[PDB]
């Protein structure tokens, strides 16, 4: 005879944006009616000090600029397919029989199976797609060491010479640090690396600042992400530096919902203010500041603990996680994996 | 069976569970997907999807337009899907302002080798095209993708409005001064022998008559001049072996009161065309008369 | 604004007696041809009889017929009656009006009625001047048979003297078909046929000149050493008068052909109806049948 | 052309930040996707409709 | 689907991206030069039997393609030629040969530069001046910049000359030009793309970020060009600053031979002898790819 | 023009056969005209043999020699002695 | 929720093996002689049709007459059968030796060539599905062909037989069968040859007196013009009862090929998979 | 260029209004400016955005 | 190992001959290990690895 021996199906592993450290480089708002609109606009408003010129010098003027904001859309797509055999199934029996059962148990399952694969695999795009548009707009690290050292050194719109320096400093520095890990490995050049690169980023514009605190000590600031190689070459050079800990995280997405002042403006000039009855509020009351923005408000109550890994650079702290897991088994390429080419 | 089952109402799709919410009703289950409601579930129309090159996208980034396939003997791609608003450009029967409009806005690298592949070949246009109805969405990039319906009423995913179809000013034809209300539109490609190269015309004509024998006595009575040449060059150039003088393709049934006149803008360029809104696609083969 | 109706509703305005509502309960499941479409329309607009006129050419009427609508009978009752017009490729069921037998399996066309036999069955409602005259649905050996001897007899009008015409004609008015036979009524020349003529005797003489060598030949070459009843007939319809071939070339050869390809289809066309009903089986009385609808 | 009337009318939240460059450098070398730059006082804003 | 819509709450660049860890290199790094008959497959020579003469000592087969109506096709693109019978290196790297006079100065060589021999970096030119920039680019009677001589290569400099002509994709298309083929100096060579790319600062660099990018097929062994979509692009350092980079290459098996025999760090220190001269790799690149392989 | 309404059974020999045919107007030299007849001659002769699908000398460099095909013997008796007599 | 369907026992036995042999066509097409509830295997396929004497343009008449069906899933003692209706939308195995591309026109024709599982006395054969540009060429290249069946001894026949018998399309390069067995003809061949030979003899000296007299009256002027071409073609080279029955031979002569003159437009495509054997299509009447 | 999406959804107060003409000859000799004439029912009024 | 990310897809040449060169880069360099060299650090790495 010939022996079959136990049958195994596979143990699907499940993933979430939530659980996930770039989750802490996000935030998070659920919106159940997204699909009618298509624009979303931010506006700032900054008047900028001027120091009081000394004599006989030309004088400065009250100024002021005034910069909007836009929305990029990036839709995602996951097809699925049944075959005709659970489709009629599904919705059907023949005389009542144990194989009749047996075939409805097996269609009714399937389609769950696949269902529940597609909702895994929605999420999985999810958080492909944020870290698509996340890499997408940031540059490299030579452009932005090079704008940190000019902070100072242009106050104008930019002279002939000053982007001749920064071209030089453009090419220098892309010389110098074309690769990192491959070349030197002296814990303290590759830490003071890693700072710049943290401190070389401006600060977000809206703190979520009860989300991602470390269990007792401080708030996390940065998020940084690796392919398993170059996390685990990082994490054996930095053990020093390097601490295991539980953060907080919120645990569901954040919820927006129109009002009806909002509803009633939609229906007539095909726009909505956010948080409409705070503005009616502090505009009739004469107040000009505001004690939160619409998208703070949004934002989820309830925080749950999740474990990840963190390190310091000097007051500063920033999370450590590598995405091998959201592409173990899957198709597309993980994008981290990046090609960079010479001539 | 028992008479009770057999005198019950029909059954009704119109309030019963979807598949997927009988499923996860069964095992007590709830994803994050809103299952209940599928869109598209009462669709009558049937779709195809469509790959076209960035070029030809042009006049289609308006709802709404033929698309046509042609056909090219190499190797590498051997169909390339076109818009009927650049096949004009090829016509006789387009104004020199229209067809120098066309040229102008179509002059995108791969147009330019589908106009080659129409005429580097001996074979007439009839044999080489093929009809695939309305077109009805853009997705632009390098490669753009197209939605498009052949058996159809033409309308947006909701339905929450109706979606027309433009036919250029040059090329639209009518053969009655006054419309019953429902009339058919028609494909019709016409020859002319006479010039050194067969000179194509291309035309869309709406009529009241749905029966073949007397729609082709009306179009050999108003075709006269081009039947004609056809005998000439065939008396006059012996061992050629010229066909049909014209051919007809069936492709619409609309309400005649729905006709408006309009213009479309693309490339801040503008053009005249005609407009059908509450259309409708039924489609025919190619077939010839002389 | 406006919408195609699909469901007809046809109101008699005369004072009808028992017998009318009577003969129409008869009439149920039959085919019904409308010149427009309503919701609501009068009954003197159903029917063919709105078109004859004294003239009474058998073309004219075919021709008018080709153009118009069917449409089905369902749910006779009193001086209301519901029409409804049949969508493409579903399956009905229909009541024959003529006397034509059925076969299964066949295809069905639309004709003006023909002179059969004591010409009894003219009871269709007849009222105020005004009848219910129901067109034919005929087999379609039987249509093409009738197309072709109207063409036949239109060409031989010409060249011939008026008696001879009038022998032609007569003998050209009778039809024979599945053990039954028919009269076609007034046959009459018109110019309606003058243009078929005309189209018919152009695609003629292009596929006489389109055909090849090749072509013309195999039937003289063939007659040389085979023989049978097929080819005796052939021989004898045809005027009385081995070599290696003159030419060769298949690619102008098919090229040719397919012209005459296209002529012959063209020739074909003229005695061609539209195809309306493909049938399925038949109740062995022969009076209904189940049919699906096209074109 | 946005309506910037509306954006300095209305009532704002305070947010301290600090753009990477000098605030006129990133202005004046386009950097945002639409700006509205005045020098002294613009009284368009005392105008509404 | 579920259809996400993302706001940038940065003010300036919140997010950075750096090339940390470096694998082992899919090009040979070779000197296998292309065919220019595949690139260029329309022309031939006017006596048919110099043609034969040239293909035949060349190495290259006669093309012949189906009807007239293949060359459409060809010149709209198609891979066109096979995969070698094996590879143990990687693809076969592009070599394009741009004649050049014997007199250039060979320091040329041991700094990056552009090997167009005119410095044309667009960070420097004027924003959107596109006269200046054509002056910068080709007017040779304005004194060029890092190389205040008018030129350093005149028959590939110009306008008119031959590696614009030849190289520059715009001007390409006037002759026979099979697309798929990636010409390594095709970036180089775009005046019109170089023209159309010369934004201010933070939009040049949003642009390099968004579209300067390009792709290379993984599934054949020469540098054929794909559609986008299938494979993510490649970030390009050189685009950005218009600038080429040095390899070690030597013109006499000597002092390669020292270069291999000596300790480490001989590789980024150039020498010359009386004819011959080594010039050595800017970046270490030759030490520190081959240290963790 | 009879070369290119023929069928074969190989058709890109018989077409690069009539294309070295197809061309050979005398160029109103006397020593080229003997030549280029020459030429053509040898492909007419593989074309016909071809056209029959007679042997045909594939050996390189051992090229096809002229001669007639299927004509009987006394006529081809009657042309060598006028060959002869031209001579 | 059932819908309408056909049922097929099969009347002799089938092993396991042949089942899951027959189970690979989940959705190829079947034709059946008539619209039957329940139909007995033998009248499935077209093997029922094929005799010795009768010809290819037999069979192509018998399945323009028969009923086109797709099939559903095989199971336990009974294969059902679905029957389309017009306008909608269904799947079916490309079995034919030709690929397909989007927005193709598709035909049936009858075969011309693993194999299909078979019986004592029976074997299952299915119709090839076809676009149509290579039908009209194979119809066209087949007929032809039966035209130089009387030539055949001639070697130039022979060739160009041989080169008519060669068809070329996408990818697809197969030979087509040699419409002639013994140098003789299938006799329903012959029927249509001589037909169409016939229908292109009596048009050449019939035309001439009718279009004479019709040369009169023509103000549309290009009737004239057929008159002079007629003649120009006469310088290429009775009883009013044999004049009427010539006519009809002519007509009924004509109808004769009508079998072979005009297409069923049976499907057109919905794109395919890289399994191309299985691809999606729309029927029509 | 009117909205009149927002006059279809909105809520609207209910009046005897009594034109001096009938009322089509008066949307058909434009007195008034902004017509909209649809006949039948028109879905456009569902498409917010 | 370190191939494990680039191709969960039927395996191409060019992935095949980066395998290659893995193959003999790491057989001359890990031939003998014990022998060439006691490094503590290395060779608990190597264990690991």
């Amino acid at each position: 005879f010939e022996a079959i021996f136990g049958t195994f199906c596979n143990r699907l592993e499940w993933v979430y944006f939530l659980t996930s450290g770039l989750a802490a480089a996000a935030h998070a708002i659920k919106f159940h009616d997204l699909n009618k609109l298509t624009t979303g606009k931010m506006l700032f408003h900054v008047q900028v000090p001027r120091v009081a010129s000394g004599a006989g010098l030309p004088t400065s003027r009250q100024t002021t600029i005034m910069v909007t904001k836009y929305s990029e859309k990036s839709p995602i797509t996951i097809p699925f397919e049944l075959s005709a055999a659970c489709l009629t199934y599904l919705r059907e029996t023949f005389e009542g029989t144990i194989l009749d059962k047996i075939l409805n148990v097996e269609a009714m399952h399937t389609v769950l199976r696949a269902l529940k694969n597609t909702a895994d695999a929605m999420e999985r795009g999810l958080i492909h797609s944020f870290l698509q548009t996340l890499l997408r707009k940031a540059p490299p690290y030579f452009v932005v060491q090079t704008l940190v050292e000019n902070a100072t050194l242009a106050r104008q719109a930019l002279n002939r010479i000053q982007r001749s320096n920064i071209l030089q400093s453009f090419k220098a520095k892309m010389l110098a640090t074309l690769f990192l890990l491959n070349r030197t490995r002296d814990r303290d050049y590759v830490l003071k690396f890693l700072t710049r690169l943290a401190e070389a980023a401006t600060d977000s514009i809206l703190d979520n600042p009860t989300t991602y605190t470390t269990s007792s000590g401080a708030k996390i600031s940065g998020v940084m992400v690796s392919t398993a190689n170059v996390m685990q070459i990082i994490m054996s050079l930095l053990s020093s530096h390097i601490t295991k800990e539980t953060v907080s995280a919120p645990a569901t997405y954040g919820n927006f919902v129109l009002s009806p002042e909002n509803a009633v403006t939609a229906i007539s000039y095909h726009s909505i203010l956010a948080d409409f009855n705070s503005y009616k509020a502090h505009l009739t009351s004469g107040q000009p500041h505001l004690p939160n923005d619409s998208l703070s408000q949004a934002g989820a109550h309830s925080l749950t603990p999740l474990s990840m890994d963190v390190i310091r650079l000097g007051e500063k702290t920033v999370i450590m996680e590598n995405l091998r897991r959201v592409y173990k088994n899957t198709d597309t390429k993980d994008p981290l994996e990046r090609n960079v080419d010479l001539t | 069976m028992d008479a009770r089952a057999v005198a019950k109402r029909p059954r009704d799709p119109a309030d019963e569970d979807n598949e997927l919410v009988t499923a996860l009703k069964a095992k007590r289950e709830v994803n994050t997907i809103s299952v209940r409601y599928l869109y598209h579930a009462d669709h009558q129309a049937l779709t195809a999807r469509f790959f076209v090159p960035e070029g030809l996208v042009e006049f289609e980034a308006q709802p709404g337009a033929l698309l046509i396939r042609m056909e090219t003997g190499c190797d590498s791609p051997r169909h390339l899907y076109i818009s009927l608003y650049l096949l004009g450009i090829r016509a006789s029967n387009v104004s020199a302002s229209t067809r120098c409009l066309l040229e102008s806005v179509y002059t995108a690298s791969a147009a330019r080798a589908a106009l080659q592949w129409l005429d580097l070949g001996p074979h007439l246009l009839h044999r080489r095209l093929e009809t695939l109805g309305c077109v009805k969405t853009v997705s632009l990039g390098i490669t753009s993708l197209l939605t498009c319906v052949m058996r159809g009423y033409l309308y947006n995913t909701l339905k929450t409005e109706v979606f027309a179809l433009m036919i250029p000013k040059d090329m639209y034809l009518t053969w009655e001064e006054t419309r019953g209300r429902l009339q058919y539109v028609y494909l019709i490609i016409v020859y002319d022998y006479d010039g050194p190269e067969t000179r194509p015309g291309i035309y869309v004509l709406t009529s009241s008559i749905a029966h073949w024998q007397t729609l082709v006595d009306v179009a050999r009575g108003k075709f006269a001049r081009e039947r004609c040449s056809f005998v000439n060059r065939r008396i006059t150039r012996p061992r050629q072996i010229p066909l049909c003088t014209g051919v007809i393709q069936k492709l619409g049934w609309c309400l005649a009161d729905d006709i408006h006149t309009s213009f479309l803008v693309h490339k801040e360029l503008k053009l005249s065309v005609v407009r059908l809104d509450n259309f409708s696609v039924e489609l025919g083969d190619f077939r010839e008369f002389v | 604004m406006a919408a195609m109706e699909a469901n007809i509703f046809c109101t008699f305005d005369h004072k009808l007696s028992i017998a009318d509502v009577g003969k129409l309960t008869k009439l149920v499941a039959a085919v019904v041809p409308i010149p427009q479409r309503l919701h609501l329309i009068k009954h003197y607009q159903l029917g063919l009889h709105q078109f004859v006129d004294h003239t009474r050419g058998y073309v004219r009427l075919r021709g008018l017929l080709r153009n118009m609508t069917l449409t089905l009978m369902r749910r006779v009752e009193g001086n209301q009656i519901l029409l409804h017009v049949p969508t493409h490729g579903l399956l009905y069921t229909v009541l024959n009006t003529g006397p034509v037998t059925w076969e299964k399996g066949d295809a069905l066309c639309v004709l003006p009625p023909l002179f059969h036999g004591p010409l009894a069955r003219e009871n269709l409602l007849t009222l105020g001047q005004w009848e219910l005259v129901l067109p034919w649905i005929v087999p379609m050996p039987l249509a093409l048979e009738i197309n072709q001897r109207l063409l036949i007899m239109g060409l031989f009008s010409l060249d011939r003297s008026y008696e001879e015409v009038k022998a032609a004609v007569q003998q050209l008015q009778t039809i024979t078909f599945r053990d039954a036979t028919f009269t076609i009524p007034d046959p009459v020349i018109d110019q309606h046929l003058l243009i078929d003529m005309k189209t018919a005797c152009l695609s003629m003489s292009m596929v006489a000149n389109l055909a090849s060598e090749l072509t013309m030949t195999y039937v003289r070459k063939l007659a040389l050493e085979d023989s049978s009843m097929l080819l005796v007939k052939c021989q004898e319809l045809l005027m009385r008068l081995p070599a290696r071939p003159q030419h060769v070339s298949p690619d102008d050869e098919i090229a040719r052909l397919s012209a005459l390809f296209v002529m012959l289809r063209q020739l074909d066309d003229l005695i061609r109806e539209q195809v309306v009903f493909t049938v399925c089986d038949v109740s062995p009385d022969n009076k209904s049948a189940t049919c699906i609808f096209k074109g | 052309m946005e309506n910037w009337s509306a954006l300095e009318l209305l009532p704002k939240v305070g947010i301290p930040t600090d753009f990477l460059t000098h605030v006129k450098t990133s202005a004046g070398e386009e950097m945002f996707e639409a700006l509205r730059i005045y020098y002294g006082d613009d009284p368009e804003r005392y105008n509404i409709h | 689907t579920q259809n996400i819509n993302t706001v940038d709450m940065g003010l300036g660049y919140t997010s950075n991206t750096c090339v940390a860890y470096v694998n082992r290199v899919r090009t040979d790094m070779g000197v296998r030069v292309q065919d220019l008959f595949r690139v260029f497959p329309m022309n031939v020579y006017r006596h048919d039997e110099v043609d034969r003469w040239i293909r035949h000592a060349a190495g290259v087969e006669r093309p012949q393609l189906l009807d007239t109506e293949t060359i459409s096709m060809l010149t709209f693109g198609s891979m066109s030629e096979r995969n070698a019978a094996a590879t143990v290196h990687g693809q076969k790297a592009a070599c394009e040969l741009i004649l050049t006079p014997v007199t250039m100065d060979v320091n040329y060589f041991k700094i990056p530069n552009n090997p167009r021999g005119r410095a044309s970096c667009m960070l420097a030119v004027d924003p959107y001046d596109t006269e200046a920039a054509t002056k910068a680019i080709y007017d040779h009677r304005e004194a060029d910049a890092q190389t205040f001589a008018a030129t350093h290569n005149p028959w590939a400099s110009q306008a008119g000359c031959l590696s614009d002509v030849l190289y520059n994709t715009r001007h390409r298309e006037r002759l026979g030009y099979n697309s798929k083929f990636y010409s390594p100096c095709a970036q180089y060579f775009n005046t019109e793309e170089i023209i159309a790319a010369n934004k201010t600062l933070f939009k040049t660099i949003d642009e390099y970020l968004l579209r300067a990018k390009d792709c290379i097929r993984g599934d054949t062994d020469t540098q054929y060009v794909c559609v986008e979509g299938t494979e993510q692009l490649i970030e390009n350092p050189c685009r950005l600053t218009q600038e080429a980079l040095p390899i070690l290459s030597t013109t006499t098996l000597a002092l390669m031979e020292t270069k291999l025999k000596g300790g480490a760090g001989a590789f980024a220190t150039s020498e010359t002898h009386f004819g011959n001269y080594v010039v050595g790799e800017i970046i270490p690149l030759q030490q520190s790819m081959l240290f963790n392989s | 023009r009879r070369g290119y309404t023929y069928p074969f059974g190989d058709r890109g020999k018989a077409r690069d056969h009539l294309a070295v045919l197809d061309r050979t107007e005398f160029d109103t030299d006397v020593r080229h005209d003997a030549e280029i007849v020459e030429r053509a001659l040898v492909s007419a002769v593989i074309l016909a043999k071809m056209s029959v699908r007679e042997t045909l000398v594939t050996a390189i460099g051992q090229t096809e020699p002229i001669a007639f095909v299927h004509l009987k013997d006394t006529e081809v008796q009657r042309i060598e002695e006028n060959l002869e007599g031209v001579r």
